[PDB]
């Protein structure tokens, strides 16, 4: 109902630019610099391949064999179907054609049943071809004996009478640093166990590595390859080189029991490996996706990046190796790689492959009956995208990565489910920096970089979002976006057939990052008319912010863009933003105007640069430190050019340059100490006390924080908690018949203010006093616990003077305003903590004996003093909304804003006069009256407790409190003569009908609103100076009948009414 | 020169 007038919802100074404990980020400090770990530059190439084939045909080595069925198919050929020399040719050809499909642009060399010297040359030659590039050595010892414990491969002599051993040391001497080996022989570990012992131990911090020597062995030390006819001899090679063919042929014999499904249809599968819209290519695609996923969840960032991203062939071999892991296992063989890798067999994900290969192979019978192209695409991708969704909703933390992530990647490659994958990816990127780091670890970057070439307007809104998130984390993608012409993508999105300025802010932000200190990005965006595009929209606050930050970064340190800025009238379109309500907008405008910069002469630029610096000097005295900081950096920039002019101006002070010097010295004494040190930097650049000395802007770096971040119920609980206490105790104050004062004080607290207490303030919702010295020290005393809670120095400047203490946002987390006699205002968070009290904002109100009052309702701060005007500040905007002429011709001594009626204000004057204002009116002065007729200053005043514009007001120093309501009559309601002269303080309650006055004799008289003397208190001195003559602090508790009083001695005493 | 083939 009506008492909602007492209880405002206007919160103020609780935005992200006023941030609290962990971050002093909110300007001043530079942005958080990044150090990435996803940087393997070298796309590595396996440029040469050496195939070696030791299979003496129908000459089994004397190691085991025995089996009557025994397997001997190789490269999918029966070697007993062509006679030795042509069989061994065909196997050599097929096997290279097999490998060649994985790396078609390497060079391939085959050698069949070779001598040691032939192999010496093979390997020596493969070095010379691919110098830095990797070499692949494939060895097949099926017709020779098993590798040794001495570390040996077996090869032949010319006449084939002997098996000649070939030391691993010699192979490793012929091939060198970048190389990879495949061994499809029996006891193959044996080779790797030799390799590990070749070189001295050291040169790494992994298991037992050093070089770039990669090894793929077919089975263990004690193991022999399978002889069963269900497998070939070629199992490991066939897994690594023909994975699909093997995976299905295996799936037939094992799982389904083979006899329903003709196994030779696997040779005749329709389509090619390329076409994802054919049954072969799509099955190949599912396999890639399945296997790539098993690797990513099983392996760590680094090892995954080395084996599965770096080298296209190594990627494929180690991918296909995970199939060997599984198949070989079923045939009593346990293959190993040198970078060892954890167990991957029977990972959940092989189940999803098995499902899809069963759904494929049942379809295969009918597709041969006729090429019908009734090829039903597999649900697999849809199914896994849904499992990623499930993860994103339920379990949306860092509770171990999503697993479906490398499948989301594969889906981006075809249009089939691209939009939803991109949607789910963005949704995933949105959860934070950690999730971007994960996306870029999978290898999403270049695929999402390619999609900036897609014209499809469906994808554009999601692609901007994805790129925002990436560039919010990693600024360095700058280089790659410009080199591929991705910058044009976002400029078109700024022109926009589409709508939504939240999306266009992103687009402006993305371009700001692309450009930021990137002279090729500046140049590329300048050629695309980004100035013109941006300036077009300058004819929502976030969008205006980023339109400026984009232009700012584009101008910066680039005379060609600056010239385009002037002649496109950037100044004339930017300047009106300098007076926008949001400090974020103003500060950004200042940054942009700032980066356009860099006797009697006029050319084009001097007009612009004079007009720019004039407009920036106009916002020197701004309410928000955010803006002032930017103005100070832009002044430093301007100062850097015109040092000679500005030195001569500093001589005479101690046309436009004289204004500049005032602004430096004004900034040098600013109430925000970071702004103050900024101004002191500018002074030292001028030489009042190499481009590296210039201070650097922060608005851009702060604002980026928005995007590097996702895109309540306790807050409202403690809000309503206090509202209950307020409304209940309001009624109590009013309706309780307030009996006499209890003269026995509850406290007589020694502040140790040597000079004494000058003001104080009671807290509404807790047992706290705040008191202040004449030199603006602040103590936060507790009157229920009898304990100190904090100690300050409000500012470190030598010229002191306390003027006022107020509470802003009483209803949720109070901030302590501390106004000073020079007009500066400082508002403090966490003032009740032991010593963790940050300065939220400081601005100089009044541009003296300043007098200040805060109107929580309207968000207005009123300030004035020995000035002709009452200055009006709007702390939601942090602007000087209005300068109201007092129309007095003497000083404002006291100043009370109405807590009920926003805009309305009472003002006590030095001559004893008294004025109402309605600051929300074309004529602000409502009425002007004397009351109390001695010509002495109005030491205090206030609006009468209630919902009317009446006024307890006008305690004059002459001694007389005068009551008057200015609706009906000028003359006084009621006079009370508290003191014979020397009235030094007044205290008027917010709700209870009660007042108290203070005397510069010794004395405190409490009165009813009607006039009854409810109490007298005499503040007695402690030694005999007889100086209790600044009984200055007198203040009632907002919601309780509790007085607080302090003098020109040292004791802040509290009293109550029984 | 991408690892997996894209269809733009």
């Amino acid at each position: 109902a009506t008492s909602m007038a007492y209880l405002p919802q206007t919160i103020v100074l609780c935005e992200l630019r006023h941030d609290a404990s962990e971050a002093s980020a909110p300007l001043g400090t530079s942005e958080i610099v990044l150090v990435p770990k996803w940087r393997l530059k070298e796309r590595m190439k396996t440029g040469c391949v050496a195939l070696v084939l030791c299979l003496n045909i129908t000459v089994d080595p004397p190691d085991v064999i025995k089996i009557s069925p025994c397997a001997r198919i190789e490269a999918w050929i029966d070697p007993f179907s062509m006679a030795p020399p042509k069989a061994l040719e065909t196997i050599g050809k097929n096997l290279s054609t097999q490998y060649e499909r994985w790396q078609p642009r390497a060079r391939y060399k085959v050698q069949l049943d070779p001598t040691v010297d032939e192999v010496r040359k093979l390997c020596l030659t493969c070095r010379k071809y691919a110098k830095t590039e990797r070499v692949l050595f494939h060895y097949n010892g099926h017709g020779v004996p098993k590798p040794t414990a001495n570390g040996e491969i077996w090869v032949f002599n010319k006449s084939y009478t002997q098996y000649i051993p070939l030391p691993i040391s010699e192979l490793d001497s012929w091939l060198k640093t970048p190389s990879i080996y495949v061994f499809d022989c029996s006891a193959a570990r044996m080779i790797l166990n030799a390799f590990a012992e070749l070189h001295d131990w050291g040169s790494s911090g992994s298991s037992g590595s050093s070089r770039d020597c990669i090894l793929l062995a077919a089975c263990d030390v004690h193991e022999t390859l399978p002889q069963s006819v269900e497998f070939p001899a070629d199992v490991f090679t066939s897994c690594l080189t023909t994975p699909i063919k093997m995976a299905l042929k295996w799936f037939c014999r094992r799982s389904l029991l083979k006899e329903i499904i003709d196994e030779s249809l696997i040779d005749r599968i329709p389509g090619r490996q390329n076409d994802r819209k054919t049954l072969l290519g799509e099955l190949n695609w599912i396999f890639t996706a399945v296997t790539d996923t098993i690797a990513w969840n099983v392996l760590p960032h680094e090892l995954f990046q080395r084996l599965f991203r770096q080298d296209l062939l190594v990627a494929s071999l180690f991918r296909n190796f995970l199939l060997a892991e599984r198949i070989m296992r079923s045939a009593n063989c346990n293959p190993i790689s040198h970078p060892m890798l954890p167990p991957t067999h029977q990972h959940h994900m092989w189940d999803a492959w098995d499902m899809a290969a069963e759904i494929c192979l049942s379809q295969l019978p009918q597709l041969v009956l006729d090429p019908s192209t009734e090829f039903q695409p597999s649900p697999f991708f849809t199914e896994q995208l849904t499992a990623f969704e499930v993860w994103l909703d339920h379990g949306s933390e860092h509770k171990k990565p999503p697993e479906q992530l490398p499948i989301v990647l594969q889906v981006l490659l075809s249009q089939c489910h691209r939009f939803r994958a991109l949607v789910l990816l963005g949704r995933f990127l949105d959860m934070g920096s950690w999730a971007v780091d994960l996306a870029l670890s999978v290898g999403i970057f270049p695929y999402v970089l390619k999609l900036l070439q897609t014209t499809t307007n469906e994808l554009r809104q999601i692609l901007v979002f994805i790129w925002t998130k990436i560039l919010a984390l990693d600024k360095s993608c700058q280089i790659d976006l410009v080199k591929d012409g991705g910058h044009t993508y976002f400029i078109r999105f700024l022109d926009s057939s589409g709508a939504f300025p939240e999306q266009r802010a992103m687009a402006a932000f993305v371009l700001a990052v692309i450009v930021d200190g990137h002279r090729r990005g500046q140049e590329a965006c300048l050629e695309a008319n980004l100035i013109g595009v941006c300036l077009g929209h300058l004819e929502e606050p976030l969008f205006l912010q980023w339109l400026c930050l984009c232009l700012g970064k584009l101008w910066e340190d680039f005379m060609e863009a600056q010239i385009m800025g002037r002649e496109a009238n950037a100044f004339e379109k930017l300047a009106p933003l300098l007076s926008e309500p949001q400090p974020e907008v103003r500060a950004a405008a200042v940054f942009a105007l700032g980066t356009l910069l860099d006797e009697f002469d006029d050319d084009e630029k001097i007009r612009a640069e004079d007009a720019i610096i004039k407009s920036l000097l106009d916002v020197v005295s701004d309410g928000s430190p955010l803006v002032r900081a930017e103005v100070a950096v832009a002044l430093a920039r301007f100062a850097f050019g015109h040092k000679q002019h500005l030195k001569l101006a500093a001589a005479s002070y101690w046309a436009v340059y004289s204004q500049c010097v005032r602004a430096m010295f004004a900034l040098a004494k600013d109430p925000s100490p970071r702004i103050a040190s900024l101004g002191r930097r500018v002074l030292s650049i001028i030489g009042i006390e190499e481009r590296s000395l210039l201070p650097l802007s922060t608005i851009y770096g702060w604002s980026c924080g928005h995007f590097s971040k996702p895109l309540s119920q306790e807050i409202a609980a403690k809000r309503e908690e206090k509202e209950k206490f307020a409304l209940e105790h309001i009624a109590k104050c009013q309706h309780s018949s307030i009996s006499k004062l209890n003269n026995n004080p509850i406290a007589n607290w020694d502040t140790r203010f040597e000079t004494g207490t000058k003001t104080a303030l009671l807290h509404p919702f807790s047992p706290i006093v705040v008191a202040a010295d004449e030199n603006e020290r602040i103590r936060v005393w507790n009157y229920e616990e009898a304990t100190l809670l904090n100690g300050f120095d409000n500012h470190d400047f030598p010229d002191k003077g306390i003027s006022k203490l107020c509470l802003i946002n009483e209803l949720d987390d109070s901030l302590l305003l501390v106004a000073s006699c020079d007009g500066s205002v400082r508002i403090w968070k966490n003032y009740a903590t032991k010593g963790k009290q940050k300065l939220v904002t400081g601005f100089s109100s009044i541009q003296l004996n300043a007098v200040v009052d805060w109107q929580q309702q309207s968000g207005y701060l009123y300030a004035s003093g020995e000035t002709s005007t009452v200055t009006l500040w709007d702390l939601e905007k942090e602007q000087l909304v209005r300068s109201v002429p007092s129309e007095s011709e003497c000083g404002v001594t006291a100043l009370s804003a109405s807590q009920v009626h926003g805009g309305q204000l009472a003002a006590g004057f030095a001559d004893g006069s008294l004025r109402l204002y309605d600051v929300r009116s074309p004529e602000p002065l409502v009425c002007a009256t004397r009351p109390h007729q001695k010509v002495e200053r109005v030491v205090g005043l206030s609006f009468q407790p209630g919902l009317d514009p009446a006024k307890v007001v006008s305690a004059s120093q002459a001694g007389d409190i005068q009551f008057l309501d200015l609706r009906t009559t000028r003359d006084t309601y009621l006079t009370i003569d508290a003191h014979r002269g020397s009235l030094t303080a007044l205290a008027v309650h917010r709700h209870a009908p009660i007042i108290a006055s203070g005397s510069a004799k010794q004395l405190i008289k409490v009165f009813s609103l009607q006039g009854e003397q409810l109490g007298i208190i005499r503040y007695y001195p402690s030694f005999m100076a007889q100086k209790i003559g600044s009984v200055s602090c007198l203040t009632f508790h907002p919601y309780q009948v509790l007085l607080a009083a302090g003098a020109a001695d040292s004791f802040v005493s509290i009293y109550t009414h029984d | 020169e991408s690892q997996f083939e894209m269809d733009i």
